């Protein structure tokens, strides 16, 4: 059970402000004003049967980032040392109650006094705040989406998801929960449980929770291509008929034909994606929100130092001197590897294999032309307007665009089982 | 989690008539002033709380506990051989455990 | 009736004891656990869910 709760902000990429303005505000206050827009993020992307677009919100990466860019500028008002939550403003906004229920337009005289200059990557703890330490449920609540954030901004690649296998999870409730999911897609079952997870934070080791870990352990499984139809876990798999595809839509399923021998204990690990082409997939920041909603009372293992930066080092309940190794893959060569893996176990022939691949390399093109448009449109207008400067998308590098350790990674996943 | 119900600490003879030199009774000479959750651990104890009345006021002892880890959570009685003041229960033990603390420290 | 000292146990006796009575006799609130918000939510505004 976690004992500690901190959470860190988001960092300017290079410019001398948090990356949002009053457009992107209002954009994202357009149908509501509470700042936990977890829900309405869930409608936006509209079950991932599509590529979602917007003009301020190009891809559903960008709306992840935004979000966590306005709640990074937003709690450093009632967080400061003298806890005050309604005296000064940030982008014409203040906070309505001290409960932090929802954002709404200064008051004349706060519009008249100057604004606040936030920070960058600032670790708060959530017990400093007096309403957050009183109200247990209220702290339970909000914590999820403040791991979420955590989870996106903890470094500077895609969020973290975390995968475990242990055979001692499954119990007769688990089964019967479980196979109630049997025609469901990944994005369904994510909804159903980000919502009850929000209506009842999970104890430590309850039904829910063991499920969610079941559940992201076999998608990530499916996915690396160690677990399919003539191989599955106690006969449960994923399926996914377009393999490449730009929106891929994940399937369970169940089969009787085979059952994969597991060797007993407790093992798990870390992954997450390098290439910015996760902007436009949303498995993965769906497989984070999960983690980051289990987070709320499991306390999860601790990550390594030396694979986060310096500003990132040694936060209590996160990082620190000896944890697990954060493995990080690029999608389009673990299209190959999962290609590669099911013909060496003989399920796959040469010409579907190049089949997917031409699929696969034709999206990657699609997807880095885009995002690199836009990323130039951002710089452009951010050298036109030198006081309202903003990001739409996480900020990436050129060399982000090449494969990684994602052999080490996939060869990880694989020694899982 | 296990409820106890919390017996009496003293008891009164017929010729108590609440006079100023009479010792004080913090309350604890009524039928219930106070009742006892057990458990083994804070948290487990915390979680219990989350859906349970809390308005009257839970205290702990952090040190060697009588029988354990458990929580106390007051009635809403009163102590009325004080006055002007009237006392509730929760305040009534709060202040007898700070006097016998002193107490402690002068020796 | 808040200060019992202010009855006289000798000219109003009866008075007395009945203040007493309704002193140390009145019942005591409690409560008591209800529902299954796992499907139905909770719609509790001032007390716990």
């Amino acid at each position: 059970a976690r004992a500690a709760f901190l959470f860190k902000t988001v960092g300017f990429g290079g410019l001398q402000n948090v990356p949002i303005n009053d457009e992107l505000s209002s954009h994202l206050l357009r149908a509501g004003n509470s700042p936990w827009q977890l829900t309405q993020f869930l409608d936006w992307i509209s079950l991932g049967r599509g590529l979602a677009t917007s003009a301020l919100v190009p891809t559903a990466g960008s709306r992840y980032y935004q979000m966590s860019c306005l709640l990074s500028g937003t709690l450093q008002i009632p967080f400061r040392p003298n806890h005050r939550w309604g005296d000064i403003r940030f982008l014409r906004l203040v906070w309505s109650a001290p409960t932090l229920d929802g954002l709404v337009v200064a008051p004349p005289q706060v519009l008249a006094q100057p604004a606040l200059q936030a920070q960058a990557d600032r670790v708060y703890d959530c017990d400093d705040y007096p309403f957050l330490a009183r109200d247990p449920r209220f702290k339970h609540r909000v914590y999820q989406q403040l791991s979420a954030v955590t989870l996106l901004n903890l470094t500077g690649f895609g969020p973290i998801s975390y995968v475990r296998v242990d055979e001692d999870m499954w119990s007769g409730d688990v089964n019967q929960l479980l196979m109630n999911y049997f025609g469901h897609t990944f994005a369904e079952i994510a909804y159903t449980l980000c919502q009850a997870s929000a209506n009842r934070p999970w104890e430590y080791d309850g039904t829910y929770a063991r499920m969610t870990q079941i559940v992201l352990s076999l998608f990530w499984l499916s996915y690396v291509g160690v677990i399919h139809q003539q191989n599955t876990y106690r006969t449960f798999y994923f399926q996914c008929n377009r393999r490449g595809d730009a929106a891929e839509v994940w399937i369970l399923s169940c089969s009787l034909n085979h059952s994969a021998q597991i060797r007993p204990g407790n093992r798990s690990l870390f992954v997450m994606p390098t290439s910015p082409d996760w902007n436009m997939d949303v498995n993965l920041i769906l497989s984070s929100t999960l983690t980051g909603c289990l987070c709320s009372g499991s306390q999860l293992p601790l990550i390594d130092n030396n694979s986060v930066p310096a500003v990132s080092r040694n936060i209590h309940g996160w990082t620190g001197r000896a944890g697990n190794q954060l493995h990080g893959f690029q999608v389009r060569r673990m299209v190959t590897e999962f290609c590669d893996r099911l013909r060496r176990d003989g399920v796959m022939t040469q010409a579907q294999q190049n089949q997917v691949e031409a699929l696969a390399d034709q999206t990657q093109q699609f997807k880095r032309d885009k995002l690199e448009t836009w990323a130039r449109e951002d710089d452009q207008y951010n050298q036109a307007h030198p006081n309202s400067t903003m990001f739409r998308t996480k900020p990436f590098t050129n060399a982000q665009w090449g494969r990684g350790n994602t052999g080490a990674t996939s060869a990880a996943i694989a020694a899982l089982i | 989690v296990l409820e106890v119900a919390a017996g009496r600490k003293y008891l009164q003879m017929e010729n108590y008539s609440n006079d100023d030199d009479d010792p004080p009774l913090f309350a604890k000479d009524l039928s219930d002033y106070a009742k006892a959750f057990y458990s083994d651990t804070y948290e487990v104890l915390d979680r219990f709380f989350w859906t349970h009345d809390s308005s009257a006021g839970v205290l702990v002892h952090y040190d060697k506990p009588t029988n354990g880890h458990h929580y106390l959570l007051g009635t809403l009685t009163q102590m009325v051989s004080a006055p002007p003041y009237i006392i509730n229960a929760t305040d009534a033990m709060l202040l007898e455990s700070c006097l016998e603390q002193f107490s402690a420290n002068v020796r | 009736f808040m200060n019992i000292q202010l009855i006289s146990p000798i000219d109003a006796p009866i008075l007395r004891q009945w203040a007493e009575i309704i002193h140390r006799y009145w019942p005591n609130p409690s409560q008591i656990r209800y529902g299954a918000p796992n499907v139905f939510g909770s719609a509790n505004l001032f007390t716990p869910p």
